[PDB]
């Protein structure tokens, strides 16, 4: 059963997750699901085309047993793990504030995402740190952008060139 | 020239025949129905649903989404340009969600237009009736001017909470929606200046600027609860259903319905004052609008979700509780306005009746939606306890 | 109870005979050799905020169509 | 007594005095830039008076559609191959100006200024108008057009082909995803601007020249609604030009948000006026050289420099690549054609002779192909023939550019043939310039977009075909075709028969 | 089919080029304007005078007429179409006339409707708002429904006073105004009745029916004195100016704005009663409109005629005479109803100061611009005689 929407790899997850009935284990799964297929930094490439749908099928398995785990000021102030949500985001935010480079700060910030995305952190902590972040991020980034030629960028960014080809 | 230059295909003979010419003899499809795949919400499509439904590009991966892959382009740091982590709610489908009044910006602007033009029309009769001869003069140096006025900031504070939510909504159903709730917001916050302008032409001493009423919002104290229930559901919330949720269906529904419905709309008549009801009249129209698309949207859509129902409706009870707090201490902090209202005004017995009207609303309209369980006699008491 | 309601045309409409009223002047001022009965009745039931939105909706499509399709 | 009333600017007079100071009164998305909180928008609106001038045009617009536009049977008598372009250029547009509401909800929600925040809120009201006027133009070509099918439901039947990728990339995930100043530049300042506004007319242009009256009525008034958002663009850029920031990033999210958007227009509008059309208005070179170089790239953006606002450092680059882009797209375009949800066609005589005049060495490249194409049956379902076929027997794989999404083929281009393959935590990547490569490297993780060879590896063309839908109403006969007549129509099983498998050109080089 | 069958000159190939053929190179006239010969009130021409002024086909022997001779065909007995026997008013040109609104049919129903849609609006967010639960229960049902009710019956009345005068209105421009100053006056009658409908649809128990207004108003004492001057202004003038006249700036303008301003927009609100001060805003903004147009034709076209000013005044001044003593009488009468009241609503001096504003805005907007010597307090004392 091959598909875009719908194919053997989604449904064997769907029957996967529903195995699930534990937040602990819920939110364990995908925070190692996180870790190992999505971002430039993904352990694997084998489900690209089926893990951002996957994914978030298993943040819904987990948003419900949060919701069934969690008393009302945890729900909005702890993550799913048991951390204090503003204690992840004061403490990463300081990281992020110290970073040296832009190639620190990307990984602070990409790092935070894999971790701490909802249903994890709670959503109202978590953009307030994509706000904080993402503007750190950016400072560094985009400070004399072109000053590094390509030859050189590849090097830094360690990507494996495998092919060049200009007539000009 | 009186021909123009330009030949149009429609028009001109050459090109016209070259064009028939090439036309097929009938439709090369029989389904001329633009939208046909979408579900519809009552007997037959319509135009609402056919120009609306799916105009967003979201990805299967975003409940309802109909395309794939990711976005081609991210915020630094990986966030999508659109995701299900921007809201604690979940969904089978986002695009469930339908405007009652299906509305779509054609008729959205057709009736705000027609009431901008009645309004005009209005004024002008109002002003050459000589009307104004017969309104309490404290009322209005004093309770519309100061106090109206200054209920305009809380108007423009829901007003800009909308903000993220237009840039977060996960579906075009939902974001058109919420557009407009916001922007009706906006509009009546204009509506009252406007009426203080107004004043301010056939009221040789009345001053338009917003100073006094903006230092009594600002720094005053019938409204200090109020405010800061405002500045919080505005820069503190970043769930945009929480935002649109505790606005809609906690505070404002709560708070706003009184202070408009039960403090203005309801002494302002007693003052010979039939111009602020007028305005009102909007106002109010605007929030009964509106909450058909709040109880169609976090109801009839989430907090009956099929697959969500019981996580949702949990989220809400949590939202509703949350604010149900600051809002009923911007009640009793308003409660306060009343010992400046003259003599004989209204009594202790009449304010108790109107909160029960606004309590039993909101439990009617929203709190027994999302099985909340509040208390109408000790809200009531709560609030009641500030006079 | 609060449910959202309104009047319409034939609503009004349904009480519009009995607006006239019988005094000894109410008569023509006309010549006629003619007797109109004093309970005819008409087809359309219509009432003045009625009338004019449709042909509002008309004269929309009219000018519209005049002032811009047609001119260009 | 006198008759009295109050106006709009009698009101917005004091706006500005709506927002108050407090703690978190401050944007919740990243920016590196700072608004001034005291800056001014250029018309004096409030939502009351917003909607009266939008009921206006409405009224004109719907009443020439509903009423002489259809006594003239205007929906019918437009050339078959412009019926096809409006699927594209309407449905394209509907999602550039959808996005446009969250992108200006966004910079909405940036602005300090009440005013400010009010000139954006007016644009975010025009891009919900904007999107449904779009809406409205393919929903009436549906209702009253010679072939519904992909006018109807483009919506859902875009995502089969690649040219849908690129115009997500520039006119919906550019205009929300990034700095909001970034966003602000890719929609208004370069994208409407640039393109958009001058895209918008000349469009009316084409479509009258091809018998379509629908088009020009809508988009004419949607026009009328561009000089708020031109304002808003500009007024963006004097809200930071005092913060430090501004001289430090301006000029490089300018020239990311120029590249960006020409490199998706530059081929793409120039296909969709010169090959989805009969008559011809002007030659495309013509066009883009005053659009970006003399108007966009000169006047405009010549008044911004005493806002520290330089031209675009890749525009002599834009330039260079620009000449034969859209004439080396077609050819992909053309040979994906079941990939599309509209019916496309070969150049016929007149057309063949307006190239070459216009484009000297058209012929002997593009003009020989497409008449080897035709003659070896590729107009004809029973030949088995489908030019995506003649790129693979020479040799001549077809990449997509994994920032702009924009399809190339570095070997039979006659434009721009570099190409540059990088390989990063066992994942393959293709760029097709080095501003875009630059991109990639600096921000690997704002760009992940998996291409069409990626998603349908392995997939029997006619299987991705039928399982989204790109079926008309008999569910046999393929909504895209290979040319625009009544006749010989190709079906799913036409496809199925070819027993193409797509495969991803990448792994050629492991 | 697809195409159709009926070939359409502008679109069909073959027959526009037949006609592009026949076209000359340019207009035959440059002068496209539409009424170019009409002397324009304003600025320039307006759309509402181009597509107005001149309809009326009156020949030099009606003032201001362009036309010549007698009419084709005349009533049994020889009376003209249209004369000047059917009004005892002169003018150097009926055609002065200008609705300062400018209203041709278009803009006319354009506003009208908006206030349709709108009123819908407001009922359906008023009965959802359950405003209803704090309107005082006896002025609902006894005052709204029954008096205010019964006031219908007068516009009504004063909507046919126009009927003779839409037949025998000697000029496009005048009789465009008159039509509409009575289809305001029928649209004010059947909102009243709306209101009464919808309060029958949002409180139990509430009729309806008309039949308790309509007694009230032929059989009742507090409106007998109106209604006998409303049947006098409709069936006993046969003089159209003397009807629009009298009923526009004599008893309209004394008893119709006491009733509507200074009792139940005034008073409602006092009992919790939005809903119909909603109507009357209604009332009042249409009473001002055609205030305007009636001060244009009376005051400015005929009152301050060139040649018939003297003699036009000495008319009115006669009309005002005449019907200020039956409206006195009606507003007298009308006193009647203050005693209905619950004690405490409303005392002398309010009413008494009520009527002086009433009084005093008629002497401004009317009486003063014909030289009619009005005394306040003489007209006041003459009412507040009828206070029981
Ligand atoms: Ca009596
Ligand atoms: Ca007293
Ligand atoms: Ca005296
Ligand atoms: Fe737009
Ligand atoms: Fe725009």
């Amino acid at each position: 059963k091959l598909g875009i929407h719908s194919n053997d790899t989604r449904d064997a997850w769907v029957n996967k997750i529903a195995q699930l009935n534990t937040l602990e284990k819920a939110a364990e799964m995908l925070k190692q699901f996180r870790m190992d297929h999505t971002t430039p930094f993904r352990n694997s490439y084998e489900l690209d085309n089926d893990y951002l749908w996957i994914e978030a099928k298993l943040e819904e398995k987990v948003a419900v047993l949060k919701a069934r785990a969690f008393n009302e000021v945890d729900f909005r102030h702890k993550t799913a793990f048991g951390e204090d949500a503003k204690s992840v985001l004061d403490g990463t935010v300081a990281k992020m504030n110290a970073a040296k480079d832009k190639w620190e700060a990307e990984k602070i910030h990409i790092g935070f995402r894999q971790a701490y995305k909802p249903p994890i952190m709670p959503v109202n902590y978590f953009l307030d740190g994509e706000r904080q972040l993402g503007t750190r991020l950016m400072e560094l980034r985009n400070l004399n952008y072109y000053d590094t030629p390509l030859e050189e960028l590849r090097k830094q960014r360690g990507v494996r060139v495998v092919h060049l080809q200009s007539p000009h | 020239s009186m021909l123009g230059e330009r030949r149009r295909g429609l028009t001109d003979p050459e090109m016209a025949a070259v064009i028939l010419k090439a036309l097929p003899e009938a439709p090369l499809d029989g389904n001329n129905k633009m939208g046909y795949f979408v579900t519809p919400r009552w007997k037959r499509l319509t135009e609402y649903e056919a120009l609306t439904v799916y105009a967003q590009p979201n990805a299967d991966w975003i409940a309802g989404g109909l395309d794939w892959g990711d976005w081609t382009q991210k915020f630094h740091g990986g966030r999508p340009s659109w995701g299900n982590e921007t809201t604690e709610l979940r969904t089978v489908d986002w695009f469930k969600h339908r405007d009652p009044l299906r509305r779509w910006h054609a008729p959205y602007v057709k009736d705000k237009a027609e009431e901008w033009r009645y309004t005009d029309r209005f004024l002008q009769g109002y002003s050459a009736d000589g009307q104004i001869r017969a309104m309490n003069p404290t009322w209005r140096d004093e309770f519309i001017n100061r106090y109206w006025g200054a209920f305009l900031f809380n108007e423009y504070g829901l007003f800009n909470a909308h903000s993220q939510g237009a840039r977060e909504a996960l579906s075009d159903v939902t974001r058109v929606s919420l557009a407009f709730w916001g922007f009706d917001k906006i509009d009546i916050a204009q509506m009252i200046q406007l009426e203080r302008g107004f004043l301010a032409k056939i009221v040789p001493g009345f001053d338009e600027s917003t100073a006094v009423p903006k230092a009594e919002w600002t720094n005053g104290e019938v409204y200090k609860s109020a405010r800061l229930a405002v500045e919080g559901l505005w820069q503190e919330v970043f769930d945009w259903n929480e935002s649109a949720f505790s606005v809609h269906a906690v505070y404002d529904a709560l708070f706003g319905q009184f202070v408009r419905r039960e403090f203005f709309q309801r002494l302002a008549p007693r003052f010979g004052d039939n111009l602020t009801p007028f305005f009102i009249n909007q106002a109010q129209t605007y929030f009964q609008i509106a909450k058909q698309g709040v109880q169609d949207l976090y109801y009839n859509c989430l907090g009956d979700d099929p697959e969500f129902s019981d996580y949702n409706r949990t989220v809400m009870r949590n939202w509703t509780g949350k604010w149900l707090e600051p809002t009923i201490a911007a009640l009793r902090d308003f409660m306060g306005l009343f010992a400046k209202l003259p003599a004989g005004t209204t009594d202790k017995e009449e304010i108790t009746a109107s909160l029960y009207r606004v309590v039993d609303d909101w439990i009617e309209d929203y709190a027994s939606r999302i099985d909340f369980k509040a208390d109408r006699d000790q809200i009531v008491k709560a609030v009641l306890a500030g006079l | 109870n609060r449910a959202p309601t309104s009047v319409n045309a034939q609503e009004v409409h349904r009480w519009l005979q009995s607006f006239n009223w019988d005094f000894k002047n109410n008569r023509t001022k006309y010549a006629t050799k003619y007797k109109m009965a004093n309970e005819t009745k008409e087809q359309f039931k219509l009432i003045a905020k009625e009338y004019a939105r449709m042909e509002a909706v008309k004269d929309e499509r009219q000018f519209g169509s005049l002032q811009d399709a047609l001119t260009r | 007594r006198a008759p009295t009333s109050v106006n709009a600017q009698e009101v917005h007079r004091w706006l500005q005095s709506f927002n108050w100071d407090f703690k978190n009164n401050r944007t919740k998305y990243a920016t590196k830039y700072k608004m001034a909180n005291e800056t001014k928008e250029q018309f004096k609106l409030i939502a009351k008076e917003y909607a009266r001038m939008e009921a206006v045009k409405d009224e004109r617009q719907f009443g020439s559609l509903q009423d002489a536009l259809t006594r003239l049977n205007a929906g019918v008598r437009v050339h078959p191959k412009w019926n096809e372009t409006m699927k594209v250029v309407s449905n394209f547009l509907e999602v550039g100006e959808y996005n446009a509401i969250a992108a200006t909800g966004m910079l909405w929600d940036s602005a300090q200024a009440a005013e400010q925040k009010n000139g954006y809120l007016a644009q975010v009201l025009d891009e919900i108008r904007h999107t449904h006027q779009c809406a409205y133009v393919n929903y009436y070509f549906a209702k009253n057009g010679q072939d519904p099918a992909g006018h109807n439901d483009a919506r859902r039947t875009r995502t089969i082909g690649p040219l849908w990728k690129g115009m997500k990339r520039v006119f919906s995930d550019g205009f929300i995803s990034g700095d909001a100043v970034e966003c602000s530049l890719n929609l208004q300042l370069v994208g409407e601007a640039c393109f958009t506004n001058p895209l918008i007319v000349a469009v009316t242009e084409w479509a009258a020249a091809n018998g379509d009256e629908i088009t020009p009525t809508v988009f004419l008034s949607i026009e009328t609604d561009e000089l708020r958002h031109m304002a808003n663009g500009y007024q963006t850029v004097v809200s930071i030009a005092n913060d430090p920031a501004s001289a430090k990033y301006l000029n490089t999210d300018l020239n990311n948000a120029f590249w960006t958007q020409q490199k998706y227009f530059t081929p793409v509008l120039g296909m969709l006026f010169e090959y989805g059309s009969k008559f011809k208005v002007e030659p495309w070179v013509k066009t883009w050289d005053r659009w970006v170089y003399e108007d966009w790239g000169g006047i405009w953006i010549g008044r911004l420099g005493k806002y520290g606002v330089e031209s675009p450092r890749s525009l002599k680059d834009a330039k260079q690549d620009a000449y034969w882009a859209h004439h080396d797209l077609y050819l992909l375009a053309y040979a994906l054609w079941p990939t599309g949800f509209f019916r496309l066609a070969l150049p016929d005589q007149e057309e063949m002779e307006w190239f070459e005049a216009n484009y000297p060495g058209w012929y002997d490249h593009y003009g020989k192909i497409y008449e080897e194409w035709r003659a070896r049956g590729c107009e004809d379902p029973s030949s088995g023939f489908i030019p995506l076929m003649w790129f693979i027997e020479n040799n001549h794989p077809i990449y997509i550019d994994r920032v702009s999404q924009v399809p190339f083929c570095p070997s039979l281009a006659k434009g721009a043939s570099t190409l540059r393959v990088h390989e990063y935590n066992g994942e393959m990547h293709t760029f097709s310039d080095q501003w875009g490569e630059r991109m990639w490297l600096a921000e690997p993780e704002r760009y992940e977009c998996q291409n069409i060879f990626e998603q349908y590896e392995g997939r029997e063309l006619s299987e991705v075909i039928a399982e989204l839908h790109g079926l008309r109403s008999d569910g046999k006969t393929l909504i895209a075709q290979p040319h625009v007549r009544g006749d010989k129509l190709w079906t799913l099983d036409d496809i199925k028969r070819l027993n193409c498998v797509f495969k991803n050109p990448v792994k050629a080089f492991n």
